[PDB]
DNA sequence: CAAGACCAATCTTTACACTCTGTGAGTATTAAAGTTACCTATAGCGCCAAGTGCGCAAAGGATGAGCTAGTTTTT
RNA sequence: AGAAGCUGAGGAGUCCAGUUUGACUGGAUAAGGUGUUCGCCAUCUCUAGCCUCAGUAAAAACUAG
């Protein structure tokens, strides 16, 4: 795709910034009055106003332009058809397992890296008479300059629609690098975001050994990240990554398994022996799930002990229909690819048959 | 006894995976590219698997750095074999080091017995890998491995468009590589030895002569397969369709008795062949399957329990898939490839399996041509076809002539289950309003029908998260649940509707039912066929009929036309006239110029009186539309046919005025009333080419045709435009 | 703490300049035709003006109604 | 250096350890058992292992039989 001066001035700004296009006006950035600042734990999530220019260009940009520029088949995150089983399937082949992750993923996304990246796909022409080129009118749309972090000057902030995209495009030199080293040595590389995967399925102590890691933190020194060693993981025969279990006992020829642990389904089986010993539902879907409703958030009083009941029991059957739905994803998988071991599928259809024994119940309780 | 082939970015494969092979696993599809792909890919990894050195295989993408190739062995009989404790041998040691010696040596003592000793199946799983610098590597870095797997499941491939007949490779091949004979205890010269004192004056010449030509041709020393070559060839009594023929049965019967399991493939089995001659073929085949199959009762000598061999097909021919779903059935499957939106191969099963003895007894060559198509139209009645396959009117479109219609009932369509391979065969279910509401005279309510029901049973999701947008089907669904009574009037004697018209209703219910592939016309074919627009075609060409096809009986025209003349009257007796005078006939003669204008003053009077009475006993010009829908077998607003409401005595003045219309004048057009009588297409043609007359443009035309039909019109504009829409996917 | 290893495609080819029509020794030296040339597309619902919008979310009758929202990973 | 760590603010009861006669500080309830590459890991059984208030942005896959 080659985005030219007519594509920005009827696709990508349709009403938003026609003002300023007759009017020969620079395109403004974004100011510090319209982006959040919400806050949890030690990380920072900048939230735009849903009524503002800018918002819909960025999601114009996604749905027209940041979705047609080709990607490396390695990373498996925010791109469609991409999943987290299929982030775990091809390590089910290896035999050692080693996991990595990168510290400050979207902080250290140098903006010259993207300039590069996106200028190729977009026309180099003067937007504005000759003073705002069409490329820095488009990147006006995706940075902003953080007061916390001046320091660095402007960076591309998390909680903007566009970030992940840009991440991908960015990544995918680094993603091409690393599976070239990767395929020298028989390793087989997956990525999600900013978590790195590598399975060897040969005899050898490749991935305990400190020359994997430095080969790694010198290729990522290019663009200037680093990785963690808080998260570094290495062992044989058997993996658990998130309560997501890979193991494989090793041999020529051997295929693994990937199942789930039983801490990964502690709340949802505790949840059905709350409902099925009669537990009333605000101390289920208070003390184990994390819904709660708050007085500030009700609106008209009107009637009192009708609407928290309800409330309460679509919560319920919301959360049971998404484990539900979760559960019939990993069937699905299965069904496609065949590496889920035996034992857990009789558990897991059993569970099934249990959640929809417990919606049908608490369906027939409240039309009664 | 490959399980799984797994491509990823090479050639025209993203991510490409096929499993669950069958016997007679057979190919069929528009992109061939994808075929010769696959072909490529199985030829390459198989040559790779001999050590020969050939050019690595191109990539989808340059964004990628890596192609791989994964096969999955089943391996289970070997196992089972080779760890018995009857076999002591060379070859099942060799193989156990081989196979099964690293993966079993990692396991305790819990696994090993009553764990995997019972039913499970055994894997082994080989990848190859190429690299951005025309790099090959291995998963398994260990030669025998590839070796022995090489010469455990071998391939062959048959090309049958460019076959030599006069080389016989292949079948020496096969039979050297399935015998159980060690032919290295025959030594030279003891048969030498009998060759001479079998053939010879004195003693010692044929070894002399053999002696003395060897001395002459010295060259290298024969290998171990050309020495059983020549046995077998001395040992036997002689040396297109008949060399795949051969080749098939040699690979059926000499792998009876060996655990050597190939996988074969061929391509074009049906070239230059009459279509007899194919079905023959497959019904070979499965005789001499049959022959060798030990189940339950059948048992004796010369009936084996062995598995049998994989097979390929890639065929273009329908009479090859029809034998092959009508004779082997459970152990065949359909494989189609087609494309994607941006241009990449997909691989998809098409249902080949049917629960209905009659179905695959009646199955034919229409079924079999289903498979072959891009957009099939499903319709209930014969005048469907009758009104979609008009040449003339497909002239016009050139995008409605690339689907194929089909009459499938409920029972057809529940077997062949047209909604599995939904993403690569498209297909639309046509059918009336009448099959989901019923509406009763007597009792002033609308009743819902099971297949209703059905539909509305499926639209309902239960065990379901919230989500925008959902709640209008549901609300839809409680609305169409309480419409069960729907009390209304009827006016006219349970004729018509006060404000209903049906139309709301049905668009409703399109729109509700488009997801599951269905449309429901408002009204039936004839009432589409006959509106209020097409009142003054219909009288032309009625008014054409009469002036054509009705001729004098009377050998002599001229006296019979003044007899009659002079016998009946012009004006009040012109009926009896009419009838006794002009008689449909297939040849229409010539007469005086006289007799021509006396003939054609007497047919313009019959056709005023007719224009006169017609517009005369009916005046709002709709219970013409309605009686002349209702006459061709039609029903209209109230869902009522003419055994419909003979059966409920209801509109007896209607019903009466019909008949005398029927039994006085328009006896003529009588044959051409019943169903399935051919009125359709004449007047398909006749008004197509009165408005080719009249407009020259196409565009004009096809605008006034739209005006005079819209809802075939419509139709055809739809479908038109879903196959364009998917057009590039399912195209080679 | 620093570090070799810094993507693919960006449209595709093809080709001497001069005055001499056969020969050329720059402190830093591609470019102009031809043939193409690609597609992006929409969200709650209903209504009347029929998509460019307006109203409303109580019916209804132009601003009391009433008013929830899945799992997991990255983080 | 560098890197994490963390959605927070708390409160009641109880236990342990320390100072200290009188109060403070620090650690703690998705329990118990088994095996472990010792990992914030895996597995098994219950009767399922405390309460209050604030905050909760983005992108993908999943509603099967």
């Amino acid at each position: 795709i080659l985005v030219d001066k007519v594509f920005y001035e009827k696709i990508l700004s349709v009403e938003s910034f026609k003002e300023n296009i007759i009017t020969q006006s620079a395109i403004p950035k974004i100011s510090n009055k319209e982006v959040r600042l919400i806050s949890s734990g030690s990380k920072i999530f900048y939230a735009i106003n849903n009524t503002s220019p800018h918002s819909h260009v960025q999601l114009r940009l996604n749905r027209f332009f940041l979705s047609h520029i080709p990607l490396n088949s390695a990373a498996k995150a925010f791109v469609r058809g991409g999943s987290y089983l299929k982030y775990l399937e091809p390590h089910i082949y290896g035999s050692s397992y080693c996991r990595l992750d990168i510290s400050s993923f979207f902080n250290n996304i140098s903006f010259d890296d993207v300039k590069q990246s996106l200028s190729p796909y977009i026309k180099d022409e003067y937007l504005i008479g000759t003073e705002q080129k069409l490329i820095d009118a488009i990147l006006n749309s995706v940075g902003y300059e953080s007061p916390i972090r001046k320091d660095k000057g402007m960076i591309i902030p998390m909680g903007f629609r566009t970030s992940p995209a840009i991440s991908n495009i960015v990544f995918r030199k680094m993603d091409l690098l690393i599976q070239d080293f990767c395929a020298k040595k028989g390793v087989i590389y997956s990525r999600y975001a900013d978590d790195m995967l590598f399975s060897n399925p040969r005899e050898s102590k490749l991935l305990m050994s400190d020359y994997f890691i430095d080969e790694i933190s010198s290729l990522l020194s290019i663009m200037g990240f680093n990785i963690n060693q808080s998260k570094y993981i290495s062992r044989e025969k058997e993996i658990s990554i998130n309560g997501y279990v890979i193991e494989n006992k090793g041999g020529n020829g051997s295929i693994g398994t990937i199942r789930l642990s039983k801490s990964k389904l502690n709340t949802v089986l505790k949840v059905t022996h709350a409902l099925a010993q009669n537990i009333p539902y605000k101390n289920i879907c208070n003390k184990y799930i994390k819904v709660r409703l708050k007085e500030k958030n009700i609106k008209y009083e009107s009637k009192k002990d009708e609407f928290e009941k309800k409330y309460y029991r679509d919560q319920l059957i919301n959360y049971l229909g998404g484990y539900r739905s979760y559960l019939i994803s990993l069937v699905k998988f299965h069904s496609e690819y065949k590496c889920v071991n035996s034992d857990f599928i009789i558990q897991i259809n059993g569970i099934l048959n249990d959640i929809q024994n417990h919606i049908q119940k608490i369906k027939k309780n409240r039309r009664l | 006894t490959i399980e799984s082939i797994r491509v990823k970015n090479l050639l025209s494969f993203d991510d490409v995976i096929l499993r669950d092979f069958r016997d007679i696993n057979c190919i069929i599809g528009r992109n061939n590219v994808g075929k010769s792909n696959l072909l490529k890919v199985i030829r390459y990894f198989y040559a790779k698997l001999e050590n020969k050195k050939v050019i690595p295989l191109d990539f989808h993408t340059n964004y990628n750095a890596v192609g791989e190739i994964t096969f999955t062995f089943d391996t289970t009989r070997i196992k089972k074999i080779v760890t018995s404790r009857k076999n002591n041998g060379r070859f099942h040691k060799h193989i156990y080091n081989t196979l099964f010696k690293s993966s079993s040596v990692k396991l305790n003592f819990e696994e090993l017995i009553a764990r995997k000793n019972s039913t499970n199946k055994s894997f082994f799983s080989l990848t190859l890998t190429i690299c951005k610098d025309d790099s090959v590597m291995w998963s398994v870095d260990d030669p025998k491995v590839r070796s022995l797997l090489a010469t455990l499941y071998p391939f062959l491939y048959i090309e049958t468009r460019h076959i030599d007949l006069y080389d016989w490779n292949p079948i020496w091949k096969l039979i050297s590589n399935l015998n159980s004979f060690n032919f290295d205890d025959v030594d030279h010269d003891e048969l030498v030895n009998f060759l001479d004192e079998k053939i010879s004056s004195r003693k010692g010449d044929y070894k002399k002569y053999i002696d003395r030509v060897v001395s002459v041709i010295d060259t290298k020393p024969y290998t171990y397969k050309e020495k059983v070559i020549n046995y077998i060839k001395v040992a036997i009594k002689g040396d297109s369709n008949k060399f795949l023929e051969t080749l098939l049965h040699l690979l059926i019967t000499l792998t009876r008795t060996e655990f050597i399991s190939p996988i074969v493939y061929i391509d074009e089995p049906e070239v230059g062949l009459h279509p007899k001659l194919a079905e023959s073929f497959v019904s070979n085949l499965n005789k001499i399957y049959s022959k060798f199959k030990k189940t339950s009762e059948l048992s004796g000598p010369g009936r084996y329990k062995t598995p049998y061999p994989n097979i390929f097909y890639s065929t273009h021919s329908p009479s090859i898939l029809k034998q092959t779903i009508k004779l082997f059935g459970k152990d065949q499957q359909v494989l189609h490839f087609s494309k994607k939106k941006d241009g990449s191969t997909r691989v998809n099963k098409i249902n080949s399996t049917y629960s209905d003895e009659r179905f695959l007894n009646i199955f034919s060559d229409n079924e079999a041509r289903l498979f072959f198509s891009e957009y099939i139209v499903f319709v209930e009645g014969a005048t469907e076809l009758e009104l979609f396959r008009n040449l003339s009117l497909l002239n016009l479109y050139p995008a409605f002539s690339l689907a194929d219609i089909y009459d499938a009932n409920e029972v057809i369509l529940a077997n062949i289950n047209p909604g599995y391979s939904k993403a690569s065969i498209p297909f639309v279910i046509i059918k009336d309003i009448d099959t989901l509401i019923d509406y009763s005279i007597k009792t002033e309510k609308f009743s819902l029908r099971p297949l209703f029901e059905k539909m509305i049973k499926e639209l309902t999701k239960e065990f379901d998260y919230y989500d925008t947008g959902f709640g209008r089907v549901r609300k839809e669904i409680d609305l169409f649940s309480d419409i069960q009574s729907s009390t209304k009037k009827h006016m006219d004697s349970g004729l018509f509707f006060k404000r209903f018209s049906l139309h709301n209703l049905s668009s409703r219910i399109n729109k509700v039912s488009r997801k599951l592939n269905r449309y429901f016309m408002t009204t039936t074919i004839e009432g589409a066929l006959i509106n209020e627009q097409s009142l003054p075609y219909f009288f032309n060409w009625i008014g054409d009929v009469i002036l054509t096809q009705m001729t004098i009986n009377n050998p002599n025209p001229d006296k019979f036309i003044e007899a009659m003349r002079r016998r009946y009257n012009i004006k009040s007796q012109v009926v009896p006239l009419f009838k006794s005078v002009f008689c449909i006939g297939l040849n229409h003669p010539v007469y005086s110029s006289a007799v021509d204008k006396q003939a054609l003053r007497i047919k313009l009077s019959f056709l005023n009186y007719l224009k006169r009475k017609v517009y005369s006993d009916f005046n709002n010009e709709k219970e013409i539309v309605l009686a002349l829908r209702l006459a061709f077998g039609g029903k209209t607003e109230t869902q009522y046919t003419l055994d419909k409401l003979r059966k409920d005595g209801e509109a007896e003045l209607f019903r009466e005025k019909i008949k005398n219309y029927k039994n006085n004048e328009l006896f003529f057009l009588e044959p051409q009333m019943t169903k399935t009588s051919g009125w359709v297409t004449t007047f398909l043609n006749y008004t197509i080419e009165k408005i080719t007359s009249e407009e020259s443009d196409d565009d004009r035309i096809r605008q006034k045709l739209s005006f005079i039909f819209p809802e075939i019109i419509s139709i055809i504009e739809q479908a038109s435009s879903s196959i364009e829409a998917e057009e590039s996917s399912l195209t080679g």
